[PDB]
């Protein structure tokens, strides 16, 4: 099993190739250049082509939504054309379900000028939210781009944590137990403002 | 030789297979009107969210449709510009990732260019030749002299027509898409009011129609209304045109955008060319509204000089046609 | 500050620029191709040449003793022709001193047949040892590579742990403090066992 | 043109510039002996280690001795086999460090192909010629009808000459080294005792020494010992040479390696050029030890026919010369 794992949520642009349960390969560049002069030259550039996989991972955010909307146009693309499964994961989700902090895990990231966080304790979680200075009981989770932004009443920053590796992860446990991945026409970013 | 086209530049996703030998081989179509007309006007981020959700069925159903697989097309042809920039990358997205996949060649084109070239699917004009282009954010007068060679000539400093269509239909209360519902009225007008053509100097190829939503106030059966502001709309239309053709000395006109449907402006456009001895060439409606298939035909003539796009190459909302046709030609 | 990390302890090679105290550029590659197979073309087809950096940064081990020699000699000869500062770091030190688990904290990685690990307190450290089998107390650490292997009373794996993102952010740092960086001549893979 | 050469094949770290018009520009070794003496042999990963520490420090004293810029070098030289290759990495890292930092060409040299060449660096030889290497692991005669054409006559069966003086000299209780020590212990040998000499069939070109060390257990001075040894070791070297040179035809005889540097070979073979006068190339004794300006000088040759390695390429521990000359040649 060889999946292409793409994650376009932030500037740092990145995409794994899981094989073999593990990660064999990670691309991770942060650019000011815009998603699509990146894509899909940045591939050619890295000998990535989509026929040389078995699935793939996308993405869905939280995260930029023109960027999501490429990442996941290019990726539904590829996988529909190809006959090949698609899975999609959650980059809050991930943040909390790989960080060992004790509860409740609050994960954070910043797009423009909303803070979007999710509230996991063990057995449940949360909408994703709207942060406008709560104090929040528990340990936050982010990453060490938006370090100056605190919230419950510990902070852990990740100095790096792309998505597609942890993404690409998930989606080969996904692919295990449900072999037909996700359907392909449904794979939207998330939304939680409305247009 | 035969192209895939991809159209996502406003509020319909569009995808088309053309065969320069066969003709049309596929092409399908999905408005957003329904979920725009609540806002009485294009949302920019909902637009976007329904090209990413609605642009792999509608290729399904191309697919299905036309039957023709991907490894036989020879180029993608895709809107660049302009037009809604969140749109437009989804559209972009979609082309550039069939490219890479299936190892074909990009070639741009600019939206307005598209609607120049409908015509040519019935019909080849021949060069040079003047473009009124109705449809959007657009009223222009364009000289082509060749493709890829368009000079500007004048443009609305104000309203475009479509948008004077949506600002009096919401002026006396109706729905949004403005068009249909005026050219509706319109035809049950009995008595045709007076109204003041704005800019209507001697060799000025300019338009303005918002003066008009000034003496529609100064007023009557709304069908009158309507048949009045049609009338006055057309009539500028037209003889904008006509200054155009005797400062130019041309006598090939092509009228295109979605305003070039309305059943009115056909019958004057029509007998004015009756009238005047000159050349009309206006689409079959359903080529009037945004649609692949006009695409797939500029795509074919740009492929034709040899022109492709890198593999980075990056939508952008407005540049402007001349200044494309440079660039890109 | 730009630096150039690279670590070249596992067959994971990956190198990281690091810039305005973060992960720019991070490049991961599982692979069994030989280190020197690898270095330097690999720094050609991503278009990464050092005198476009002020610093370098190296990981020292624990990994294959090889490797790293080629690693550090590669990165040593940089920093030394070109003038500029170079930071050593430490593996088992990165994986400890990232994760937030509780104390103790036993990182190890496996090199070989010898599971090396360490035992890390909140004021105080172990040398590195080679496990036996012996029951630790405390919370194991470790790679998803490692998953098979299991050291302390629980243990976290992490599905990836690029030691060069780790180890720039870490120079970079250091070199706030000591901007000379250490010592280039000095620079050596950590050796555990006898030749 | 001018080269920087790295040597790590074994336990010396060399590193030299040459410059085919001004000679020797810089020239830095770094012997490994005092640390591997206590174990009795070259331990590998030890060497390793060495190299690692040694190398950089070495080419700090190389570029301040030679006041050279590695930006006035054409390319670096490297030995890329035979050796320990957890050795050769070390220089080959290095090298190619350079190389991609200063975008030099990278030129490989096999280490035996070195050796050949040392004495080039006196005085150029006529093709073809014998030669006869005498280090470390290697008792071999060569035919050498061009640069990287090698054909090769005849190798060890069991010990080089060099192994040979290590185990005797351990055999009757000595220091690790065993060469220089024999060397001088033979300088004090008053009786010449017979020893038996292996292999000596007619125009057998092949060695065998191991069989010494029997005879030296049936046994006096240790002085005569060392003497009746490296006697009858000079002599079994000389008529092999000398067979050789019938068998070929060919009366040019290099003798290279370390051995080479032996006072008691040298006069024996230089005794027998004189007497038999066939043309005999011995190199200086600084060059007779590992040393990288025999690597520079060959790296010049291959270089000048063109031919440079790419990036990737790969050291190994043991690529024959014969094969070597004919890959990268
Ligand atoms: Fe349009
Ligand atoms: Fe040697």
């Amino acid at each position: 099993m060889k999946i292409l794992s793409i994650d376009t949520s932030f500037s740092f642009i990145n995409f794994s190739v899981i094989e073999e349960e593990k990660v064999t390969f990670l691309h991770y560049l942060k650019s000011n250049k815009k998603t699509l002069e990146l894509l899909p030259k940045i591939f050619e550039e890295l000998c990535i082509r989509p026929e040389n996989f078995d699935a793939f991972a996308v993405s869905v955010g939280v995260g930029y939504l023109t960027s999501l909307r490429i990442g996941v146009t290019f990726v539904k693309t590829w996988a529909y054309t190809l006959g090949k499964p698609v899975v999609s994961y959650k980059n809050l989700e991930l943040l909390a379900k790989k960080t060992p902090v004790p509860f409740p895990k609050i994960p954070y990231l910043k797009v423009g000028s909303n803070v979007f966080y999710q509230i996991f304790e063990e057995s449940s979680s949360s909408e994703v939210k709207v942060f406008k200075g709560e104090e929040l009981r528990g340990y936050g989770i982010s990453l060490k781009e938006f370090e100056d932004i605190k919230l419950g009443e510990k902070q852990f920053f990740h100095d790096i944590f792309p998505f597609s590796a942890y993404g690409g992860i998930y989606a080969y446990e996904f692919l295990k137990e449900n072999p037909e991945g996700e359907n392909v026409f449904e794979i939207e970013p998330i939304y939680v403002k409305p247009p | 030789m035969r192209t895939l086209a991809v159209e996502t530049s406003c509020d319909e996703t569009a995808l088309a297979i053309y065969d320069d030998q066969k003709g049309v081989l596929g092409n399908v179509i999905l408005s957003q009107a329904v979920v725009h007309s609540p806002f009485g006007g294009v949302v920019p981020e909902l637009s976007a969210r329904e090209h990413t959700r609605n642009i792999l069925p509608i290729f399904d159903r191309l697919l299905k449709e036309s039957r023709i697989n991907l490894e036989e097309i020879d180029f993608i042809s895709f809107t660049l510009t302009p037009g809604l920039i969140l749109s437009l990358v989804v559209g972009v997205a979609f082309a550039k990732a069939l490219a890479y996949e299936y190892r074909k060649p990009l070639v741009p084109v600019h939206h307005l260019e598209g609607h120049i070239y409908s015509v040519f699917l019935e019909k080849k004009v021949e060069y040079p030749f003047l473009a009124l282009i109705i449809s959007g954010g657009h009223t222009d007068l364009y000289l082509v002299r060749d493709f890829g060679r368009y000079d500007f000539l004048g443009g609305t400093l104000d309203d475009a027509v479509g948008e004077a269509y949506d600002k009096v239909a919401k002026m006396l209360g109706l729905g949004y898409p403005g068009g249909p519902i005026i050219d509706r009225l319109a035809k049950e007008g009995k008595k045709l009011y007076p109204l003041p053509k704005p800019l209507m100097e001697e060799g000025n190829l300019n338009f303005s129609f918002s003066g008009l939503k000034t003496a529609i106030l100064n007023l009557v059966r709304k069908e009158d209304i309507a048949y009045s502001f049609q009338e006055t709309v057309v009539e500028i239309l037209l003889e904008k045109s006509l200054w155009a053709m005797k400062k130019t000395g041309i006598k090939r006109l092509v009228v295109v955008g979605g305003v070039s449907a309305n059943s009115r402006l056909r019958e004057v456009f029509k007998k004015a060319s009756q009238e005047y001895g000159f050349e009309l060439y206006i689409p079959h409606p359903s080529l009037s509204t945004d649609n692949a298939l006009m695409i797939a035909y500029a795509g074919m003539e740009r492929f034709k000089r040899g022109v492709v796009a890198p593999l980075d190459v990056n939508p952008q909302p407005n540049i402007p046609l001349e200044e494309f046709g440079r660039i890109w030609t």
